[PDB]
């Protein structure tokens, strides 16, 4: 299964992108193997980002025991900026799982928050 | 720390259809709230058993004040057309000289 | 094989220090049954709600219907008193006594 | 260790006994070894050294017996109890409504002991 290449990098700076970002098929990159478990990285096989889980979706995560490798299709999220726009974050609500344990997409991709730093006045 | 970003898992979500689940509980710990709840119904439904027995007593009560006040004053106008009954029956008598 | 004698486990016992003991329940028999219970509590309750505003309601109505009553025989009299003070006045103001 | 050697005899022959058939000291012969909701689980067979007899639990010892998983070569002391004849005069049970435990995994005082039914179906002219 293919992933949403640099989506990441597109929710922060697009518009519609930010506004309803939806429908991104995202690989897990790492978890926390409670609330800091909900706290993964995720990957867009180009770029790594935090992801925040809530609701159905935090549920969902732990009781499906899903890892590192696993693909997933985010179906409710928000995004969000803190500490003075240094972190970034994807609120997800809701997500389906697609592959299972698939081989990493990407091994050396670039921290999201990294990128932003060396290029601040690209973000919304 | 990323205590910011965790501080956002309650936050108020955009969409209404992202709905919050409590981490699982086990069987111990969901029993004892089980059956706190079930004491907490049982004392509600108590309680307005008593309610509603309160209420068709104070019901009959002022229904039975409410006729007593009412014949009370009926009486007293039905006392007062008998005066005014007697007082023509006088007047009748007079115009007929006993 | 043995059902004559295990008709005898629930045999009045002849000491009043034999107390009857529950056969354990598992904590998924016991939660299932604390749910079950809450589930029927809150109809109960539901049913109980809307029995007292009905009772409340038909209060009101039925004390509003005996005011209206009790308001029609007492204006009932006051005419009649009326009629007979009438009478009583054309009594004097056509001196029948010639 | 020191059971009520011949009390069953006793409490199916003597009226005094019959009346009040407590304290003795017994050691359990058999169990079933049931379906959990099931009251077979409380008819054991026990022993008082001459002869074994069938128990029915209730009550306080029949909960008391299956929480602490009693077993044979345990030894009670019957606190209260009823004696029964079922089916005219056939079937000898003691009904045990508590009872408390002496000793915990016992030899067996008797392994060839003889079964009170058997004694009384030889032996009509005693038993009450
Ligand atoms: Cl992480
Ligand atoms: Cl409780
Ligand atoms: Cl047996």
């Amino acid at each position: 299964v293919q992933l949403s290449r640099g989506d990441f990098h597109s929710i922060f700076t697009n518009k519609q992108r930010y506004d309803n970002p939806t429908g991104g098929v995202y690989q897990v990159y790492n978890t926390r193997k409670s609330n800091r478990k909900n706290l993964i990285m995720i990957s867009d096989g180009i770029y790594h980002m935090k992801a925040l889980l809530r609701n159905q979706a935090a549920s969902k995560f732990q009781s499906m025991e899903l890892q590192r490798g696993d693909i997933i299709r985010v179906i409710i999220a928000e995004p969000a900026i803190v500490r003075e726009r240094k972190k970034y974050v994807l609120l997800v609500d809701d997500f389906e799982l697609v592959q299972s344990r698939a081989d990493m997409v990407n091994q050396t991709s670039t921290f999201l928050d990294n990128y932003f730093s060396e290029h601040p006045n690209e973000t919304l | 720390d990323d205590d910011d970003i965790l501080e956002l898992v309650n936050r108020p979500p955009m969409s209404q259809m992202a709905v919050p689940i409590k981490p699982p509980e086990s069987q111990a710990e969901q029993l004892m709230k089980a059956k706190g709840e079930v004491g907490v119904l049982r004392q509600k439904l108590s309680m307005l058993e008593k309610t509603l027995r309160e209420h068709d007593d104070n019901q009959k009560k002022l229904e039975s004040s409410l006729k007593s006040s009412h014949e009370e004053e009926v009486t007293k106008l039905k006392i007062e057309l008998e005066r005014l009954e007697d007082e023509r029956k006088f007047m009748l008598l007079e115009q007929k000289h006993l």
